C-alpha cells in the first residue's frame, strides 16, 4: 500500500528533524560575538581580459595561479595568461551552446560541455605542439552543467537529467552514476581531499556523495527555490549555497544542520555564484543586479561589494593561493581584483 | 522544504458544490504565485486558476469561468477554491502549484510531469 | 626571450579572433519554438539534439535552432537564447482543446526577465483544418471560450472562419500588448500547411526589428 | 511503478537517519579556530605590499 | 615684419564684460571634448564605428579650439596685438585645416546613420573596423592637403601696405589683401576650394537627413514622430549654425565693398567659436552610454 509507505516516510521525516532539533543547542552567530570585524574590503581591477564576443558562462584557475580558461556562446575556448593578458590558446567548439568548462590539475588537458549532452576533453599537449579532441564522452540524457577533474583518467560530471556520473576517460564508460535528485542538478564542488563531494538541484536539495561507494550520505535542505552554486569550504567540513530567493546559507557536514544565511532586505535578485577565500573568511557571491558582494562569513556582515561589470555576472573563481579573484559576465568581460 | 497539503476532496452528486484547501508552509507566502492544476484519467495535467501574490489579479481557464473562484489567505497561508455547478467532467485530481521563483510574474513548468513544488493531490468524484 | 615568441602568438590570435568576428556579425540567429502538434517540423523542412538549419534570402544569412533533446523542464535552458533576433511561435489554430497551453507558454515567454527584449514571430498553422472544423459546424468553440459570443469582426467560406481566425489572434495580441515596454512587438501571420512566403515573413520582420533597434540607438526613437 | 519509489525512498530515509551528529557549538568552534589559524595568510583579507603583488 | 591685430571693434571697455563669457565658453569646450574623448577611448564597451567618428569629432573640436586660444585670449587679456610673421601663417595653415576636418567629420557620421538606419540589415557587412580607419586615413589626408598651398603661397609674398588685420586672428581671405600684388590666383582658388569642396558636404549632409526624414515618419505613433523630429531638427540646426556663417564669411569680404566691418567681426567669432561647444551637447552627450559615464565619473 501507497498510503501506509507515505506514513511511515514522513514519520522517519519527523524523527530525523527532532534528532536535528535535540542536536542543536546554539548559533553560530553568537558565539563569534566577540572577534573584530574585517573592516572595509577594497577591491580594484587589476586587469581586464577582452577578446571573447558573446556572454560567458563558465571559467577556471590552473594550480600554477597563473593562467585561467575560459568558454563563450560564440563557440570558443581560450585560454590566458592573467599576468601579462596574452591569449596563450584559442580552441574553436563544434557546438555553441557551452555552460561549463574545467581545467586539469596536472595542467595537460581541459573539458567543456553544454546543450549537445557530450563532453569533450582537449589535449594541450599534443606532439606535434596543436589542440585536437581527445574523447568525447556521451550518455548523459540532458545538457551538462558541471564537470569537474579528479585526475588525469577520471571526471565526474552533472548533467539537467537529475544524475551524476563518474566517467573513465582512457576507455569511455560510466564506472558509477548517482541518482535521488528530483530537479536539474545545477553545480558540484569536489572535496579538498577529492573523496566525496556535493551537488545542488532545483529541488532546493543538496546531497552528500561518496565517489568510491557510490551512495549519498546526507540531505541538507532549507533553501526556498533552486540552487545556482555550491562550494567547499576550505578545511573540507562546511560548504555555501547561493539560491534564488537571493539567500546564501552555511551548511556544516557533521552537525548536518544550517549554520548561518547571509541576506539583507534590499537585495531581490538571486545569486549566479559562490566561493571563498583562502582562509574561508570571505565569502564571495555574485548577483543578478550586477553586482557582486564581499561577505564575512563568521559574522553574516557585508564588507565590501564589486561593481565594474554592466551586465549580469554568471561566474566567479579565486586562486588556489588567494592572490586574486577573477569574475566572468554576460557583456563578454573577465576582470581580475585585488 | 517546500510542503503543500490539500484537502477538500469526497463524493459530490452533479450540480452540487465542494470547496478545496491547501496549507503551505516552509516558505513565505505573501511572495509567491499560487496555482490550481488538475489531471483527469487519461490524460495530462491541466491548468485551472491562478491568483497574484495579493490577489489584485485572477485568471481562471475557459471552462470554469463563473462557476470557479479562487482566493488565498496570506494572513494564516492556505489557498482555496470554490468549486459550484460540478458537471461530471470534473472529476480528476486536483494538484496545488507555486512559483518557481519569488517576485516574479512569469510561470515555468507548473503542469510538468515531475515539477517539485507541487501537492500530493485530492480526489474528487461526480 | 619569451616575449617576443607570446606577442606573435597573441598576434596571430588575434587576427583569426577578427576573422571570426566578421563571419559572427554577419549572420543572424533565431529560436523555433512550439510543440509537437504544430507543424514546425514540417516548417523548417519547407524552407530547409539541437537541428540547426541555415537559409539565405536576399543575400542575408539566417540561422535558425530547434532544440529537442531535453526534457520538460525548460525554465532553466531558455536563458541562453536571450541575444537571438526573434523567436518563432507556431501554434496549431485547428485544436481548441491545448490552445490555452499555448496561450499559457505565450505569456510566460513574455513576461520573462532574460526574454522582456525579444519580440517575437507569431505563426498560426493548420488553417484548411479550422476553415473544415468551422464550415462542418460539430465542434463548436464558444464552450472552450465563453468570451465568443460577445465578439464581433473588427475566410471566403463563410463569415464565420474570418471571426474565428481573428478571435484567436485578437486573443494572443491582447496578452502580447497587455503588458509591455514598446521594446518588443508581436508580427502575427496567417500560415497553412502548404505555403512559400515564410521566408520572406521572416526577412521583413527581421528587418523591421533591426531597424527599430538602429532607431533607438541613434537616439532617433 | 510507485511502489518501488516509495520503498527505494524509505530504504535511504533509513540510512540516512542511522548517522550520530555533534553539537553546533563544536562546529562552530573549529571554523573559528581554522579561521584564526589561517588568517595570517590571506592576501584578500590583509593587504600586502605591491613588491610581492604579482598584479601590480 | 609683424601683422598688427584689432580684435572687436568693442573691446575698448576694457574688456570689463567681455572676457568672461570667452573664458566660460573656452573652458566648457574643452572640459567636454576632453572628457568625451578620454570616456571613448578608455572603455572596451564604445569600441564601435558610431563611437570612433564621436571622438574624431571631439578631437577635432579640441584642435580648433587650441589652435583659436592663443591669439584671442592675448588680446582681449594681455592687451597684445602683435603678432610675428610666422606665427600668424601657423595660425592660418592650422584653423583651415581643422574646419576641413570636421566638415569631413560631420559628412562620414551623416554616411554611418544613412547606412544603419535605410540600410539595417546589410549595416555589419559594409562598416567594418578596417574600413573606418581607411576613411580616418582618408579624412586627415582630404582635410590637409587642399590647406597646403594657401599660407605656402602667402608666404612668399612681400606685405608693404599696412600690415594690419581686421580679425583677432589670421584668416586668408584678410590676409592675402595686404600682399601689395597678384592676389587673384590665391583669392580665386580660395573660393574655388571653399565652395566646391565644403559646400557639396552640406548638400549631401541635408539630404541624408532628408532622406531618414522619409523613412521615419511612416513609423510608430504621434508620440515618437515628435521625438524623431525634434532630433532631425537639432540636428539640422547644428549643421546650419556652422555652415551658414562660415561660406557666408568668404563671400562677404571679397565682395562686400560697402559692408561694416562688425558683420565680418560677427560671423568669423561664429563659425570658429560656437561650434566646438554646441557639437558636444548636441551629438555625444546626448547619447545615453556616454551620459551614464560622464555621471559615474562626476560622482567619483
Amino acid at each position: 500500500e501507497l498510503d501506509q509507505l507515505r506514513q511511515e516516510a514522513e514519520q522517519l521525516k519527523n524523527q530525523i528533524r527532532d534528532a536535528r532539533k535535540a542536536c542543536a543547542d546554539a548559533t553560530l552567530s553568537q558565539i563569534t560575538n566577540n572577534i573584530d570585524p574585517v573592516g572595509r574590503i577594497q577591491m580594484r581591477t587589476r586587469r581586464t581580459l577582452r577578446g571573447h564576443l558573446a556572454k560567458i558562462y563558465a571559467m577556471h584557475w590552473g594550480t600554477d595561479s597563473r593562467l585561467l580558461v575560459s568558454a563563450s556562446q560564440d563557440g570558443k575556448l581560450i585560454i590566458w595568461d592573467s599576468y601579462t593578458t596574452n591569449k596563450v590558446h584559442a580552441i574553436p567548439l563544434r557546438s555553441s551552446w557551452v555552460m561549463t568548462c574545467a581545467y586539469a590539475p596536472s595542467g595537460n588537458y581541459v573539458a567543456c560541455g553544454g546543450l549537445d549532452n557530450i563532453c569533450s576533453i582537449y589535449n594541450l599537449k599534443t606532439r606535434e605542439g596543436n589542440v585536437r579532441v581527445s574523447r568525447e564522452l556521451a550518455g548523459h540524457t540532458g545538457y551538462l552543467s558541471c564537470c569537474r577533474f579528479l585526475d588525469d583518467n577520471q571526471i565526474v560530471t552533472s548533467s539537467g537529467d537529475t544524475t551524476c556520473a563518474l566517467w573513465d576517460i582512457e576507455t569511455g564508460q560510466q564506472t558509477t552514476t548517482f541518482t535521488g535528485h528530483t530537479g536539474d542538478v545545477m553545480s558540484l564542488s569536489l572535496a579538498p581531499d577529492t573523496r566525496l563531494f556535493v551537488s545542488g538541484a532545483c529541488d532546493a536539495s543538496a546531497k552528500l556523495w561518496d565517489v568510491r561507494e557510490g551512495m549519498c550520505r546526507q540531505t541538507f535542505t532549507g533553501h526556498e527555490s533552486d540552487i545556482n552554486a555550491i562550494c567547499f569550504f576550505p578545511n573540507g567540513n562546511a560548504f555555501a549555497t547561493g539560491s534564488d530567493d537571493a539567500t546564501c546559507r552555511l551548511f556544516d557536514l557533521r552537525a548536518d544542520q544550517e549554520l548561518m544565511t547571509y541576506s539583507h532586505d534590499n537585495i531581490i535578485c538571486g545569486i549566479t555564484s559562490v566561493s571563498f577565500s583562502k582562509s574561508g573568511r570571505l565569502l564571495l557571491a555574485g548577483y543578478d543586479d550586477f553586482n557582486c558582494n564581499v561577505w564575512d562569513a563568521l559574522k553574516a556582515d557585508r564588507a565590501g561589494v564589486l561593481a565594474g561589470h554592466d551586465n549580469r555576472v554568471s561566474c566567479l573563481g579565486v586562486t588556489d593561493d588567494g592572490m586574486a579573484v577573477a569574475t566572468g559576465s554576460w557583456d563578454s568581460f573577465l576582470k581580475i581584483w585585488n | 522544504q517546500v510542503q503543500l497539503q490539500e484537502s477538500g476532496g469526497g463524493l459530490v452528486q452533479p450540480g452540487g458544490s465542494l470547496r478545496l484547501s491547501c496549507a503551505a508552509s516552509g516558505f513565505t507566502f505573501s511572495n509567491y504565485k499560487m496555482n490550481w492544476v488538475r489531471q483527469a484519467p487519461g490524460k495530462g495535467l491541466e491548468w485551472v486558476s491562478d491568483i497574484s501574490q495579493s490577489g489584485a489579479s485572477i485568471s481562471y481557464t475557459g471552462s470554469v469561468k463563473g462557476r470557479f473562484t479562487i482566493s488565498r489567505d496570506n494572513a494564516k497561508n492556505t489557498l482555496y477554491l470554490q468549486m459550484n455547478s460540478l458537471k461530471p467532467e470534473d472529476t480528476a485530481v486536483y494538484y496545488c502549484a507555486r512559483c518557481p521563483a519569488p517576485f516574479t510574474r512569469d510561470c515555468f513548468d507548473v503542469t510538468s510531469t515531475t515539477y517539485a513544488y507541487r501537492g500530493q493531490g485530492t480526489q474528487v468524484t461526480v | 626571450n619569451e616575449e617576443k615568441a607570446q606577442r606573435e602568438a597573441n598576434k596571430k590570435i588575434e587576427k583569426q579572433l577578427q576573422k571570426d568576428k566578421q563571419v559572427y556579425r554577419a549572420t543572424h540567429r533565431l529560436l523555433l519554438l512550439g510543440a509537437d502538434n504544430s507543424g514546425k517540423s514540417t516548417i523548417v523542412k519547407q524552407m530547409r539534439g539541437i537541428f540547426e538549419t541555415k537559409f539565405q534570402v536576399d543575400k542575408v544569412n539566417f540561422h535558425m535552432f530547434d532544440v529537442g533533446g531535453q526534457r520538460d523542464e525548460r525554465r532553466k535552458w531558455i536563458q541562453c537564447f536571450n541575444d537571438v533576433t526573434a523567436i518563432i511561435f507556431v501554434v496549431d489554430s485547428s485544436d481548441y482543446n491545448r490552445l490555452q497551453e499555448a496561450l499559457n507558454l505565450f505569456k510566460s515567454i513574455w513576461n520573462n526577465r532574460w526574454l522582456r527584449t525579444i519580440s517575437v514571430i507569431l505563426f498560426l498553422n493548420k488553417q484548411d483544418l479550422l476553415a473544415e472544423k468551422v464550415l462542418a459546424g460539430k465542434s463548436k468553440i464558444e464552450d472552450y471560450f465563453p468570451e465568443f459570443a460577445r465578439y464581433t469582426t473588427p475566410p471566403g467560406e463563410d463569415p464565420r472562419v474570418t471571426r474565428a481566425k481573428y478571435f484567436i489572434r485578437d486573443e494572443f495580441l491582447r496578452i502580447s500588448t497587455a503588458s509591455g515596454d514598446g521594446r518588443h512587438y508581436c508580427y502575427p501571420h496567417f500560415t497553412c500547411a502548404v505555403d512559400t512566403e515564410n521566408a520572406r515573413r521572416i526577412f521583413n520582420d527581421c528587418r523591421d526589428i533591426i531597424q527599430r533597434m538602429h532607431l533607438r540607438q541613434y537616439e532617433l526613437l | 511503478a510507485s511502489i518501488a519509489q516509495a520503498r527505494k525512498l524509505v530504504e535511504q530515509l533509513k540510512m540516512e537517519a542511522n548517522i550520530d551528529r555533534i553539537k553546533v557549538s563544536k562546529a562552530a568552534a573549529d571554523l573559528m579556530a581554522y579561521c584564526e589559524a589561517h588568517a595570517k595568510e590571506d592576501p584578500l583579507l590583509t593587504p600586502v605590499p605591491a613588491s610581492e603583488n604579482p598584479f601590480r | 615684419a609683424t601683422f598688427l591685430l584689432t580684435g572687436i571693434p568693442g573691446l575698448e571697455a576694457a574688456h570689463i564684460w567681455i572676457s568672461i563669457p570667452f573664458c566660460f565658453m573656452y573652458l566648457i569646450a574643452i572640459l567636454g571634448n576632453g572628457t568625451i574623448l578620454f570616456i571613448i577611448r578608455t572603455e572596451p564597451s564604445l569600441h564601435e564605428p558610431m563611437y570612433y567618428f564621436l571622438s574624431m569629432l571631439a578631437a577635432t573640436d579640441l584642435g580648433l579650439s587650441l589652435s583659436t586660444l592663443p591669439t584671442v585670449l592675448g588680446i582681449f587679456w594681455f592687451n597684445a596685438r602683435e603678432i610675428s610673421f610666422n606665427a600668424c601663417f601657423a595660425q592660418m595653415f592650422f584653423i583651415h585645416g581643422f574646419s576641413f576636418m570636421e566638415s569631413s567629420v560631420l559628412l562620414a557620421m551623416a554616411f554611418d546613420r544613412f547606412v544603419a538606419i535605410c540600410n539595417p540589415l546589410r549595416y555589419a557587412s559594409i562598416l567594418t573596423n578596417t574600413r573606418v580607419a581607411k576613411i580616418g586615413l582618408a579624412i586627415l589626408t582630404r582635410s590637409f592637403l587642399l590647406i597646403l598651398p594657401l599660407p605656402f603661397l602667402l608666404k612668399r609674398l612681400p606685405y608693404c601696405h599696412s600690415n594690419v588685420l581686421s580679425h583677432s586672428y589670421c584668416l586668408h581671405q584678410d590676409v592675402m589683401k595686404l600682399a601689395c600684388a597678384d592676389i587673384r590666383f590665391n583669392s580665386i582658388y580660395g573660393l574655388f576650394v571653399v565652395l566646391s569642396t565644403m559646400g557639396l558636404d552640406s548638400l549631401l549632409i541635408l539630404f541624408s537627413y532628408i532622406l531618414i526624414l522619409k523613412t521615419v515618419l511612416g513609423i510608430a505613433s504621434r508620440e515618437e514622430r515628435l521625438k524623431a523630429l525634434n532630433t532631425c531638427v537639432s540636428h539640422i540646426c547644428a549643421v546650419l549654425v556652422f555652415y551658414v556663417p562660415m561660406i557666408g564669411l568668404s563671400l562677404v569680404h571679397r565682395f562686400g565693398k560697402h559692408v561694416p566691418p562688425v558683420v565680418h567681426v560677427l560671423m568669423a567669432n561664429v563659425y570658429l567659436l560656437v561650434p566646438p561647444v554646441m557639437n558636444p551637447i548636441i551629438y555625444s552627450v546626448k547619447t545615453k552610454q556616454i551620459r551614464k559615464r560622464i555621471l559615474r565619473l562626476f560622482s567619483l
